[PDB]
């Protein structure tokens, strides 16, 4: 939440 | 001004899948380096820049 | 130093293939931006970092 | 420049 991560970005579900 | 990305355009950033195309992990985690090197950069440019500001205002006066 | 990459990493860099992977070319066309702002960027912190090393040097000389 | 990366012929160097 306070350093991006494209991995943060995959699909939760 | 010269830069074309910022970090948060390389967090952004979404491509399409092909066939046989970049194993998507790998991509991603390299993206996750060029971030941080966007952050880093930005902000040594940010400090770099104010820097030479202030050095000037101090020599080009009393 | 705190850069991970260099514009020349950028571009030499190689990713596994995998099925329904990122599509390479527009990876690519995306990298060739990255590049250029890793180019902009290492230029610009040695132009700054560079001026303010000669006003250092005026600024604590008689 | 010499590091576009979409170089068709990239290949040849990396
Ligand atoms: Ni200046």
């Amino acid at each position: 939440i306070l350093r991006r991560s494209r991995s943060d970005r995959k699909k939760l579900a | 001004g010269a830069i074309i990305f910022s970090a948060k355009d390389i967090f952004e950033q979404e491509f399409g899948r092909e066939v046989r195309g970049y194993n998507k992990v790998e991509v991603d985690e390299f993206l996750d380096d060029v971030i941080k090197d966007y952050e880093t950069y930005a902000a040594l440019v940010k400090s770099l820049r104010q820097e030479i500001a202030d050095l000037k205002e101090e020599l080009t006066r009393k």
